[PDB]
């Protein structure tokens, strides 16, 4: 749609402000190692010569400890388990993996563990069965909710001599409310207890694993047609390339910046250049794609593996120009779970206007909660919340017959192109800003919206704005091979 | 593991220590959450003006806004001197400051005086005390008044005085404020500065404002509208404007701002009870409900600036109502609803609001030696039934000025229910039904159970048995009518009975009652029309029952006898009260409800105080009972005059009965002080267990003034020659035990009190401390959270106190802004929380709380074990 000249200058310029501001965040780094290292305590390793990492990072340390401890022990036995399984008994497989999930669970979280998601999955199953879409939702909100008592919370805490522990059932147990929601929503023999069971402890979904449907889990465990043992060799051999490959990337980007420190010093954050704050966004964000990548790559691997599609991994979030197609592409699972259990059930975008709010109102309030439902979690969703109503809103004004023909009377289809790469550009700059509020929280958010927005309205902002709208027009572009179907 | 351990709170109680010296010392050695000088409360007491900006009472805020914009933090400090005689002995203490609208009091106290023994044939006297008013007129006019300012201001007593005479120069720092047109009102100030005192005060940029004559000029520094002292408009002070206006040829501009108050206070057209103050800028209304201080003032301006039979006036005051607790308070703890008193009796009633409190009156408000109560909601209620089936009535209940009526009509049978009071403990209700077939009438009645409620909601699940055990209420049926006894209660702030307490209900008619626990049933059969009259009699001590048996069965041998006296009583209540034939009709009703609230909070004979008197709210939460304070009764003695001379009489009786006599046991010295408060209950010191008597201190004296108006209106002159020794005296004291500097300029001040002083002789000053809680976190990257403190009062949930975030960004719970101070040592990973100006509501369980935000962070959420933190 675009001169090839233009569109490989806009990715030049993408590249060119992507690696500049990484550069500028590198040097920031470099500069205050000795402060960020006497304030939040800089780890020191041999991977990538004399630097120190960065492992302020709560979700990507306690992942990358417990994985050398504990979890790519029990995922590489659920592997063989499952290959086993799969020569010696298919007809039985779904059970020896529950089997297994059970044991693993045990073994990192003890009795207490196998018995709260025990209890959980069982209390979901008897409310269940009144086939009640709202008793289910209400039953599963209250068990998620329980998570968040401190009564509770000290009971659990007693369990465990440490908090990494109990950390790792706390998150067990959020993905779990998940799980069996989608069970017994589905609900309303192949729905029995011990399918449920087998849903549940299914070990490459158990610690913090992409919701997958229960409808693919139970029809994929039932085929009974496999792939060779070579073939699965061969694909476990890719899979673990790329997954290396992945993990050397996030830790490549956590010695080289140390976003996460600079953001937890909001006084720092708030006195470096507009270009280290630009990288500073821009590495938050890829470091949080690519761990998530890694995240889901090793349970995604093992599910193919398994015989079964998992959700597709997120897509680079330096390709999403919209709140849209962020929120359809980076969390697949997630996404395909709140469109059938919480965005149609309530309306979806099929009852005007009013009914579309209402119900993205109630899908990014549902996800803020599973959350945790703290403050900033609750203002990013109201942030993405009215990013996804106003996008939705945009395409159905231009979507109009007369407003479609005055367009094309009016505008080249290349003024329509460099038109919708400049309404993209604010878009992408206010999804930026509220996953911003996500990672870093209110502070975080408060800084980068008075330094680029407020502090920085003449040329600040429209500099971001140029960039962002160079980056909307190659990621439109890209997105042609894959939104258009 | 992340760690957090609290420490530094613990039980902060107030330290008092002795001396004047030691408190000059302490002040010096600083380092101090406060000082507090009971005597100096006493002496702002004494001014009548609490919290008054030229009293030294102005709020951080504005302070820090007053130094920011130039002026030392000591301009609103006023310096505390005790009084001592020749000999040595402690007479009292008195504010380092003259007030000028307590000048001008004494100024207007002196002609007043002269006058009163010119008319007792006394011409030294009266020359020497016009001599006195001439040479305070004087020092008023050189010393107070302000030529740069033009404006009339207190004058700080200077530890020299200045070299005309003058102690200190006037305080023009604290602002303008209504004392500034004292002069006015009392005829102190001279013509030039009249006029300069009417152009400020008809400025809009200084008190012209929406509702005129504020109690402190919107320039004041320490302005704010809804400070009671501190701009809120009060209609004693807005009279004594347009008073001294007129006085001084401003006639015109005086009907003007009455004519714009009239027009923008708020509710004074309406059904309302009248309140204390209003706000300078909205106009609305705040202050017990029926204030027989507003009353009068407002009486007044009808009888001077307002221009433009009781049964013309229908429902001039809200006194329907159905109360379901012992205490249905409103948001400022004065009972919401307005019962019906007269004749000075301690029981009042409610009109029927719907159709289940038709048929009776429910509200029986008993008063309580001190306090008003709800006893029922609904007792002795009527309900009628004819041929089996209970009669469906139509209501129509109205008060009228003295009486409340509530008519009943049906097909064939009606009712007319009056309620009238008859003597000064009994209430006579005529019902009278007419019928052309024989009824069968059913009374029914209850006792509440419920304890208090504030707006309707109930604050807690007491009851009246619950939290009074030895309040045991208990119905009991008598030859005729009924009877209610209560057990003894001494309460000294909720409820007080004497074990003897009874409410009597006496009927004409002969009555099958029975009991059943906490409510009784009456049945009678009548066959046709009958008249029957229902006495309701509520006597506090067993010589008020026996004496009013005897009044109780003459009032039912001629109960139209007391009604048609209670008829022509307010008949001529009514006749002399209204005498303004240029107003209007909405400006006589609002003369009316005066009338009718101030003879509603007026109390017989009660206790410690043997004569009739009248307090300033009979709904009041601290004002109910025979509570009778000087201050307010001048006023209402002033205005009750003119329809009521006998009352006005015998409230300043009242106030003058406790005044202090040569010989006295208590304070000897205070020969002619007049108590600040005498209720039905001695305080300790005298032998009771009152607990609202005050004598440490009195008001400001404005009783001449008063007492010459009674004499203007009754132009009796044994009346000035009875008050004359009286005042003389009162007059006398406030020379001796008020005047530092023995210029003859009085300063408020408090007296030689147990809770002023030692018995030695040595002032009490109370050390306030500050608590200081911290909160150490272990094993955490503590620059990483958002530390903040929680607290849990018993009873309640937890509650955010503060909370500083890991940016630096403080934010404070609205009840502890600037009291609380937030800060956070990520060095020592500390978070300390410096609380000042701790008050009882602070007494709770404090918890530190830590926590992350942000994904990034994780879902770290640390509790403190928590500590205990109690004041007060
Ligand atoms: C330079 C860098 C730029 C990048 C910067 C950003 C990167 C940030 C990275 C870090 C971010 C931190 C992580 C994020 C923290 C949260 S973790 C991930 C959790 N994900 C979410 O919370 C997303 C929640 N919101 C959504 O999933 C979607 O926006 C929702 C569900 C609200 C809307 O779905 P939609 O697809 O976008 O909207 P639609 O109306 O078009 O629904 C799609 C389908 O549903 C159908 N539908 C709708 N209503 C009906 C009906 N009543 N009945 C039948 N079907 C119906 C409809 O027909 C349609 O059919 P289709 O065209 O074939 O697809
Ligand atoms: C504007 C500059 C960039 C563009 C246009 C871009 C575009 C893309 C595209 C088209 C893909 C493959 C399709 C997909 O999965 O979405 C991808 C994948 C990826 N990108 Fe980027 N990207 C950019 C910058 C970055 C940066 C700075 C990083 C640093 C972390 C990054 C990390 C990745 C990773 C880890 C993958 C996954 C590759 C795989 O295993 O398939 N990208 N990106
Ligand atoms: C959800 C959780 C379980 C994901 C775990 C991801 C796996 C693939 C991660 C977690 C910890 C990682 C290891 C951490 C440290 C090292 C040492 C280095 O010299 C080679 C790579 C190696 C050996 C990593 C390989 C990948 C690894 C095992
Ligand atoms: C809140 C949204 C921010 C997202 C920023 C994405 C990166 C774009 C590059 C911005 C670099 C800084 C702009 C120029 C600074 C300057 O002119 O000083
Ligand atoms: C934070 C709220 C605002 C953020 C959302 C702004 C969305 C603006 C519109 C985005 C583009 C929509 C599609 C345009 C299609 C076209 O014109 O070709
Ligand atoms: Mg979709």
């Amino acid at each position: 749609m675009l001169p090839r000249w233009e569109l490989a200058l806009y990715l030049l310029a993408s590249l060119g402000f992507h690696f500049y501001s990484f550069y500028e965040v590198y040097k920031v780094s470099r500069e205050h190692e000795e402060e960020l290292d006497q304030e939040f305590e800089l780890e020191t390793d041999t991977l990538f010569g004399g630097l120190k990492k960065d492992a302020t990072d709560f979700e990507w340390s306690f992942w990358m400890e417990w994985g050398k401890q504990w979890l790519v022990w029990l995922l590489l036995g659920h592997m063989v388990v499952s290959q086993m399984a799969t020569l010696l008994a298919r007809k039985h497989r779904p059970w020896i993996l529950m089997l297994y999930g059970m044991w693993a669970c045990w073994c990192v979280l003890g009795t207490p563990g196998v018995a709260m998601v025990l209890l959980h999955t069982t209390i979901s199953f008897c409310v269940a069965q009144f086939r009640s879409q709202l008793l289910t939702w209400l039953c599963s909100l209250l068990l998620l909710s329980t998570l968040r008592l401190q009564g509770v919370e000290e009971v659990k805490r007693r369990w465990y001599k440490t908090e990494n522990e109990y950390y790792l059932l706390q998150f067990t147990l959020t993905v779990r409310c998940l799980y069996y929601t989608n069970f017994s929503l589905e609900l309303c023999t192949s729905y029995s207890f011990p399918w449920m069971l087998a849903y549940v402890f299914y070990y490459p979904v158990l610690h913090n694993g992409p919701i997958l449907s229960f409808s693919e889990f139970i029809k994929q465990m039932q085929q009974q047609e496999h792939d060779s043992l070579k073939a699965s060799l061969c694909v476990l051999a890719l899979g673990l390339g790329r997954l290396l490959c992945w993990w050397w990337l996030a830790e490549l980007m956590a010695h080289l910046m140390y976003m996460h420190a600079i953001y937890s010093s909001i006084p720092l954050l708030e006195t470096v250049s507009c270009w280290t704050l630009g990288g500073l966004a821009l590495a938050q964000v890829l470091f949080f794609y690519v761990k998530y990548l890694v995240l889901f790559g090793v349970p995604a691997l093992l599910m193919r593996l398994d015989g079964l599609t998992p959700p597709a991994l997120p897509r680079c979030v330096s390709t999403m120009f919209s709140f849209t197609g962020m929120w359809r592409y980076f969390d697949v699972g997630l996404h395909n779970f709140l469109i059938r259990y919480v965005y149609i059930p309530v309306g979806g975008s099929q009852h005007g206007l009013l009914g579309t709010l209402f119900s993205t109102a109630m899908t990014f309030a549902f996800v803020s909660y599973w959350h945790g439902g703290y403050d900033y979690l609750w203002c990013w969703a109201a942030l993405n919340w009215l990013g996804v109503t106003v996008e939705n809103g945009v395409r159905r004004l231009v979507e109009t017959p007369c407003i479609q023909d005055s367009l094309a009377r009016y505008f080249s289809p290349q003024a329509r192109r460099r038109f919708h790469a400049a309404l993209a550009s604010c878009s992408t700059s206010m999804l930026i800003l509220s996953n911003l509020v996500f990672l870093g929280g209110n502070e975080v958010g408060k800084t980068y919206w008075n330094r680029i927005f407020i502090q920085g309205w003449p040329w600040v902002t429209l500099s971001v704005l140029g960039f962002l709208y160079c980056y909307s027009h190659v990621g439109i572009a890209w997105a042609q091979t894959y939104a258009t179907d | 593991q992340v760690q957090l351990v609290e420490s530094g709170g613990g039980l902060v109680k107030e330290e008092t220590q002795s001396g004047l010296n030691n408190y000059a010392r302490v002040v010096e050695k600083g380092q101090y959450d406060s000082l507090e000088i009971p005597a100096q409360v006493a002496a702002s007491w004494e001014s009548g003006r609490d919290d008054a900006a030229v009293f030294g009472f102005i709020d951080k805020e504005q302070l820090d806004k007053y130094v920011a914009n130039g002026g030392k933090r000591s301009d609103w400090t006023v310096k505390f001197a005790e009084n001592r005689s020749q000999d040595g002995t402690l007479l009292g203490y008195s504010l380092l400051q003259e007030s000028v609208d307590q000048a001008s009091y004494m100024y207007s106290d002196n002609h007043y005086l002269a006058e009163m023994a010119t008319i007792l044939g006394k011409p030294e006297e009266a020359k020497r005390y016009r001599q006195l008013a001439q040479q305070l007129a004087d020092y008023i006019n050189t010393c107070m008044f302000d030529p740069t300012t033009q404006f009339y201001y207190d004058v700080r007593i200077e530890d020299k005085p200045l070299a005309n005479g003058c102690a200190g120069k006037p305080i023009v720092e604290r602002g303008k404020g209504p004392e500034g047109w004292s002069p006015l009102f009392n005829g102190a100030a001279t013509q030039a500065n009249a006029d300069a005192v009417v152009k400020v005060m008809l400025d809009p940029k200084e008190f012209n404002t929406f509702v005129p004559l504020g109690t402190a000029a919107l320039t004041n520094p320490a302005f704010g509208a809804d400070i009671y002292w501190r701009g809120r408009v009060w209609v004693d002070q807005f009279w004594f404007g347009l008073k001294g206006m007129e006085r001084y040829g401003y006639r015109d501009d005086a009907l003007k701002l009455a004519d714009t108050f009239f027009r923008h206070a708020k509710g004074l057209t309406a059904d309302g009870p009248i309140q204390e103050n209003y706000n300078p800028l909205t106009g609305a209304q705040q202050g017990a409900p029926n204030f027989s201080w507003s009353a009068a003032h407002l009486y007044m301006l009808y009888n001077d600036f307002f221009r433009k039979n009781a049964d013309n006036y229908k429902n001039v005051i809200n006194r329907t109502g159905a109360p379901q607790y012992m205490k249905d308070y409103d948001y400022d703890d004065h009972q919401r609803f307005n019962p019906f008193f007269d004749l000075g009796a301690w029981h009042g009633h409610l009109l029927p609001d719907g159709p289940n409190t038709m048929g009776g009156f429910p509200g029986v408000a008993l008063l309580t030696e001190e306090y008003i109560n709800f006893m029922a909601s609904n007792f002795d209620r009527l309900t009628v039934w004819q041929d089996g089936k209970k009669v469906d009535f139509t209501l129509e209940a109205y008060s009228i000025p003295g009486a409340l009526v509530q008519k009943l009509t049906a097909k064939d049978v009606q009712v007319e229910m009056t309620l009238r009071f008859a003597t000064p403990r009994t209430s006579l209700l005529e019902t009278k039904i007419t019928s052309n077939k024989p009824l069968d009438l059913v009374w029914d009645g209850e006792l509440l159970e419920k304890l208090e409620a504030k707006e309707g909601k109930p604050l807690s699940d007491k009851t009246i048995a619950g939290e009074y055990p030895d309040y045991q209420r208990k119905i009991s049926a008598t030859r005729d009518g009924l009877k209610v006894t209560f057990g003894k209660v001494r309460a000294t702030w909720d409820l007080l009975t004497s074990g003897e307490s009874e409410y009597q209900v006496h009927k004409s008619l002969p009555v099958q009652t029975e009991i059943n626990g906490n409510r009784f049933t009456s049945k009678a059969h009548i066959n046709g029309s009958t008249t029957l009259y229902t006495t309701y009699s509520h006597l506090l001590t067993a010589q008020e029952v026996s004496k009013e048996q005897m009044q109780i069965r003459d009032i039912l041998a001629r109960p139209a006898f007391y009604l048609t006296a209670s008829q022509q009583r307010w008949e001529e209540y009514l006749k002399k009260g209204l005498t303004n034939p240029d107003a209007t009709p909405e400006q006589t009703r609002v003369a009316v409800k005066a009338i009718e609230t101030l003879n509603g909070n007026w109390r017989s004979p009660g206790g410690a105080v043997k004569f009739n008197t009248v307090t300033p709210s009979v709904t009041g939460r601290w004002f109910s009972g025979n509570q009778t304070w000087p201050w307010d009764t001048w006023k209402q003695a002033f205005a009750m005059a003119h329809f009521n001379p006998d009352i006005a009489k015998e409230n300043i009786r009242a106030v003058f009965s406790w005044q202090i006599q040569p010989g006295d046991s208590v304070r000897p010295q205070d020969v002619g002080f007049v108590p600040d408060l005498i209720a039905w209950n001695l305080s300790p010191e005298r032998g009771g267990d009152g607990g609202n008597w005050n004598e440490r201190n009195t008001k400001p004296s404005l009783a001449a003034w008063s007492v010459m108006e009674v004499y203007n209106v009754t132009q009796d002159k044994t009346w000035v020659a009875e008050m004359y020794p009286k005042l003389v005296a009162y007059h006398d004291w406030w020379l001796r035990n008020r005047d530092h500097n023995g210029n003859g300029v009085p300063e408020y001040g408090a007296t030689r009190d147990k809770a002023h002083n030692t018995e030695s002789g040595e002032m009490l000053f109370t050390v306030k401390k500050s608590l200081r809680l911290s909160c150490t976190a272990s094993g955490a990257i503590f620059s990483t959270y958002d530390v903040s403190w929680y607290r849990q009062a018993p009873e309640k949930p937890r509650e955010l106190v503060a909370i500083i975030t890991r940016g630096g960004n403080t934010h404070y719970a609205d009840t502890v802004k600037g009291r609380f101070t937030i800060s956070r040592d990520n060095a020592k990973k500390t978070v300390n929380l410096q609380m000042n100006s701790l008050k009882p509501e602070d007494t709770a369980v404090y918890y530190c709380h830590a926590g992350v935000q942000g994904a990034m962070l994780g879902p770290r959420n640390y509790w403190g074990q928590g500590t205990q933190v109690t004041v007060s």
